[PDB]
């Protein structure tokens, strides 16, 4: 093949220009996204049942949906929540790689079958069902800076004059308002209802009465009489469209003309479905919109559009708005496709200024430039056909393959240019003649790198895909680069090639370069002679090879294990828990403490503070609170004082001192979709039935029982809300009746005044809005006021609602939570900073062993993903392991010979595990595939080596020792040209600040490590290898 | 550390 | 409150969440 | 301009270190493998 093409170079060149437009067409369209799918898909189910305890939500609403939820394929697990506002949520997370637009409809239909079962609020209100797995693309804020807006006004304006057009750009998926639109509160008045003789449900049923709209018909009906002419519609009555329209309602008229209002009776006025949650950007009342990417769709150019749609609307802004963005995930993916351009050209670069430093010709030198694009293009057009998109995990598997592609170019143009050297052939010739040696070995090495490459994509979860983008975009620059190096290189060097004559050198001239030839020279005889005299000896290394392996297998062992190391994202959370009971007046005055600490204490580091009163992570309630940091652009961070860990570890210092309040902060994960905390996330089930006192007893005392080991276990907190005093009522059915009063009226009454009922829909400004019914805030604030209620007997007289109704405390769960049907609680924290997460999950598998009888446990979350690693088990690497094996033993004809290549294998792992103890580092999966990559380049190494040895001793009647010396003479020019390549355009990595520099710095320090480790103790060993090898089984 | 508590003076007083 | 507390006492308002029966604290009065 | 320029210049003084550096591992692992090969 290669000489085919030699003397056919534009069939080269064609095929490179194919080549060339693929990649251009490709790069012209491709989804660009932060991250793909990597977290499994789910689905939540939201319901709502307003003024509801959190009893009365769980067996009412959530058991009949769980019970009717069986029969879903693909299930992975599933999670309820309920809560004492009357919100439930119940969460379905499936297995990895299924279709979510499938399982949607699946459990949507599902759910529609239950619907008819369930309490008539719930359904009034109306279930949602969404992919909760689809993470934001950003958020937007919008604040008032005057004082006229509040939360309510801003929250409409935006659902009516921002959702629309933000929803109607190009590329943007779905989105979420953060708010609530208006609603016509009808606020109650006790008094003024005593006054008129008037109930609760009289106003229900003048509302419901005088509030609708009636299908008037159509003048000139359908059947027309013979003659008819005229024909139009009748409007009758519609719904009402003001609050002074409202004012007007009749309640009572009698025949003189008296009549009852609505205003006489209530105050009617316009604001928010529900005054839950109370959002504050840094002190101001404001609203927000979530913008999450569409499938298929470019994040750059959807962001551009996204502001410049933002910024039109200026102009039409009312009063005093502002735009903020609190979080946007742009600036990644620009921050990626800057270090890719980056890393091209400094690549491109060095490898023209080593081969200008060592071929002396540039001819020489212009061969791999005109080479690695087309490869790098033909890398895109691969990946955009198979289906993958541009992630930032795919351009660091290309800026990882650069340097495979250096290697090949490296490779080929120096053993052309030695044999030309040593030969005296002109190009043609020699370009034929090494193409026929090295032919073979290109094969098997591609061969060997595909089939140690490969099993990795066959994982399974996140870890899989996080695998498979690396191990695809790996297989395919190998697969490129080999055939570009068998189709085009060889025509390069047919035709660009200076035949010079032998012997010159740079010997001939002074400088730099002869000086430098002298030394190399030298270097290189003192190299073969020290070889030979090692290898004249066989046992006094072996040794030294079992000392390097028992101490790779203690680095291995005592090294710490990971998932996958925290960055600095520029934002983080804050966490704030009052004690039960405690009400919004103090969750607010905490808040603003917190953020008046952030703002004062830390001016140089924060940016804004997006404080959340009523709703956390935890639970939703009057007890928590939440708090956004974002931090400014990492370029005014400088030193690793001022990064997201120093700042948080301070900041929970500080906030230990705040009473009343235990306040934390932490850090999001890298990947957000996949869970909120960054820790493991463990989970107590009932099973015998025991109850929730027993289980809270339990939970309890295994709290206090890890709290004991503080030396791998930290901050091990409950994610749920503790058991709170209740109001309970009692009312004397038979003194109702007796004193005749109606027990539907009492239960009407006291459902529509001190939990709000929502009665019908109106127009209000050209939109549909609901109206709620509630009392007047003074009137239901304190249990003495439950006797300010009165209602109407049969008689027609009114009587108290304290004349036949009692009242009592006692102890009840805020926060109910349910963990695949079965009553159960959670426990999230993470580790220690040094030591593994494994451990620390087996340690607290231990300690819930010791739990009283009737207490299950399990893992949920990434805890759940770390639990999948029995794929990780050797059962997949010795698959790798006989494959590869397998591969080696066809490539050239021997059942022995692939054991030399393999002994190389350890010498770059040991590199890798030095640099990570070093640096410190835990072994997760940049660390895991960047071990694979130096695995891969020693193997190479090993390869073309014993390939050149073996040819040597078959083709020529050299002897072992001799051949062996010569090909190890001849292969030392490429391996250390390669060598420091690699070394030299890993150094940003190795060296990279901040800006998501995490993965940066592990992948580096591990490649480094290796590529160091295995060009030392490679070019030593590998002989010595072959030649056991080949006397033992001689 | 020592933690600290804020605590109120209880007084009978008519109303 | 009409039994248990006698005048003098001292009742804590802030802290009850980070304090536990048993434990020596600093006490300190609020307004 | 700038970038490029001090880009360029890094990697002009790197590489000839890290060669030596290279060379220096050479030099000292062959003298100790001779030396331990004769005992």
């Amino acid at each position: 093949m290669p000489n085919f093409f030699i003397d056919r170079p534009i069939f080269a060149w064609v095929i490179a220009i194919i080549i060339m437009l693929a990649g251009g067409l490709a790069i012209l369209k491709l989804p660009v996204a932060q991250y793909p799918t990597i977290a499994p898909p789910a689905v939540t189910i939201s319901a709502s049942y307003p003024g509801a305890d959190a009893k009365t939500v769980q067996d009412t609403v959530t058991q009949v949906i769980e019970q009717n939820m069986n029969g879903i394929d693909n299930l992975m697990y599933m999670s309820s929540n309920s809560d004492s506002t009357g919100t439930v949520q119940i969460t379905l997370t499936f297995e990895s790689g299924t279709d979510a637009d499938i399982a949607q409809v699946q459990v949507q239909n599902k759910l529609q079958l239950a619907m008819p079962l369930l309490p008539q609020e719930v359904q009034q209100q109306g279930v949602s069902v969404e992919k909760s797995s689809s993470s934001f693309l950003m958020v937007v804020g919008v604040i008032n800076t005057d004082g006229t807006m509040t939360q309510e006004d801003i929250s409409d304006y935006v659902a009516a004059n921002m959702k629309d057009a933000i929803s109607r750009t190009s590329g943007v998926g779905d989105v979420q308002l953060f708010g609530s639109q208006y609603a016509m509160r009808i606020w109650m008045n006790p008094n003024e209802l005593n006054k008129f003789q008037l109930t609760p449900v009289d106003v229900i049923t003048a509302i419901k009465a005088q509030n609708a709209q009636v299908a008037a018909g159509q003048l000139g009906g359908t059947p027309p009489v013979k003659g008819q002419q005229l024909n139009a519609s009748i409007i009758a009555q519609t719904r009402l469209t003001s609050t002074e329209e409202f004012g007007k309602i009749l309640l009572k008229v009698n025949q003189d003309g008296s009549r009852v209002l609505l205003r006489d009776v209530a105050k009617i006025e316009l604001g928010g479905e529900n005054y839950d949650i109370i959002a504050e950007f840094n002190g101001q009342p404001a609203s927000g919109l979530g913008i999450k990417l569409a499938t298929g769709a470019n994040a750059l150019d959807t962001a551009a559009a996204i502001r410049a749609e933002l910024a039109k609307m200026e102009p039409f802004f009312p009063s005093g708005l502002k735009i903020v963005y609190p979080y946007d995930t742009t600036p990644f993916v620009k921050i990626s496709i800057h270090e890719v351009v980056k890393t091209l050209v400094e690549a491109i670069i060095l490898v023209f200024l080593v081969m200008y430093l060592f071929l002396q010709n540039f001819r020489a030198t212009l061969i791999p430039t005109i080479a690695v694009p087309v490869v790098l293009l033909g890398t895109f057009a691969v990946l955009a056909a198979f289906g993958f998109s541009i992630n930032t995990l795919t351009m660091f598997g290309m800026v990882l393959a650069i340097g495979l592609l250096v290697d090949d170019a490296i490779v080929v143009v120096e053993n052309v240019e030695r044999v030309m050297a040593e030969e005296g052939l002109p190009p043609k010739e020699a370009t034929r003649k090494s193409m026929g040696q090295i032919q073979g070995a290109l094969v098997g090495i591609a061969m060997v790198l595909s089939a140690v490459f490969v099993p990795m994509a066959f994982f399974g979860g996140s870890t899989g895909a996080i695998y498979r983008q690396f191990s695809i975009t790996i297989v395919s620059a190998m697969a490129l680069s080999v055939l570009v190096a068998l189709i085009l290189t060889p025509a390069l060097c047919a035709t660009m090639l200076k035949p010079i004559a032998k012997g010159d050198h740079g010997e001939g001239k002074k400088g730099f370069f002869g000086w430098f030839n002298r030394m190399f020279e030298k270097s290189t005889h003192h190299y073969t002679d020290s070889v030979g005299g090692i290898l004249r000896s066989t046992g006094r290394y072996l040794v030294l090879y079992l000392i390097i392996v028992v101490g790779m297998a203690y680095l291995f062992v005592r090294l710490p294990s990971s998932f996958l190391p925290d960055e600095d994202q520029g934002v983080f959370m804050t966490m704030v828990q009052l004690p039960a009971g405690a009400t919004q007046e103090r969750t607010q005055k905490v808040l603003n403490e917190v953020t008046h600490y952030y703002l004062t204490k830390e001016k140089n580091n924060v940016e804004s503070v997006f404080a959340v009163n009523g709703f956390g992570f935890a639970g939703r309630g009057q007890n928590t609170g939440i708090a956004f940091v974002s931090l400014k652009d990492w370029a005014d961070r400088p030193g690793e004082e001022n990064k997201v860990e120093a700042i948080t570890m301070r900041a929970t210092r500080a906030f230990s001192q705040i009473k009343d309040a235990m306040v934390f902060a932490f850090n999001l994960p890298a990947i957000v979709e996949l869970g909120t905390a960054t820790g493991f996330d463990f989970e107590l089930i009932d099973q015998a039935g025991l109850g929730h006192e027993k289980l809270t007893q339990a939970r309890n005392q295994l709290l206090a029982e890890a709290a004991k080991h503080p030396d791998m276990l930290t901050s091990v907190r409950p994610n749920g809300l503790e058991d709170t005093p209740q109001f309970k009522i009692d009312i004397d059915q038979e003194k109702a009746q007796a004193l005749g009063v109606s027990i539907n009226d009492i239960n009407t009454t006291l459902g529509a005044a001190w939990g709000g009922s929502y009665v019908n829909d109106f127009i209000d400004r050209g939109r549909v809005k609901k109206v709620y019914v509630m009392s007047e805030a003074k009137y239901r604030m304190l249990p003495d006021d439950i006797g300010d209620w009165y209602v109407r007997a049969a008689d027609g007289q009114m009587v108290p609602f304290s004349a036949f109704s009692s009242s009592r405390w006692e102890y009840g769960s805020p926060r109910l939570e349910r963990y695949n049907g079965l009553p159960s609680m959670e426990i999230l924290g993470q580790a220690a900073p040094g030591k593994s997460t494994g451990e620390a999950m087996e340690l607290m598998e231990q300690l819930a062993s010791k739990l009283p009888t009737g207490v299950g446990y399990d893992w949920t979350g990434m805890s759940y993903q770390e639990r999948l690693s029995g794929n990780q088990a050797p059962s997949l690497y010795a698959i790798s392991l006989i494959v590869v094996f397998l591969c080696l033993a066809a490539l050239y004809e021997s059942w022995s010979i692939p054991f030399s290549v393999m002994l190389v294998v350890p010498l770059g792992v040991i590199g890798a595990l030095l640099a990570a103890t070093f640096r410190g580092l835990t072994n997760d999966v940049y660390f895991q595939v960047g071990l694979l990559t130096t695995i891969g380049l020693s193997a190479k190494n090993a390869i073309l080596i014993v390939e050149f040895a073996k040819d040597l001793m078959d083709k020529e009647g050299k002897g072992l020792i001799e051949a062996t010396l010569d090909a190890v003479r001849m292969r030392l020019r490429p391996i250390l040209m390669t060598s420091l390549a690699f070394i030299l355009g890993v150094m940003p990595l190795v060296i990279s600040t901040g800006a998501g520099s995490g993965a940066q710095n592990a992948v580096g320090t591990g490649v480094m490590g290796g590529m160091v480790t295995a060009t030392v103790l490679a070019i030593f060993f590998v002989p010595v290898f072959f030649v056991v090898v080949r006397r033992r089984f001689s | 550390q020592m933690p600290a508590v804020g605590v109120v003076t209880v007084k009978t007083e008519p109303l | 409150v009409t039994e248990g507390l006698k005048a003098g006492d001292r009742v804590v308002i802030s802290g009850l969440q980070k304090v536990r029966p048993g434990v020596q604290v600093k006490a300190q009065e609020v307004t | 301009m700038l970038e490029l320029l001090k880009s360029l210049v890094f990697a002009v003084i790197m590489v000839p270190v890290v060669m030596a550096i290279i060379l220096g591992l050479i030099y000292g692992l062959g003298e100790v493998f001779n030396i331990f090969s004769g005992v």
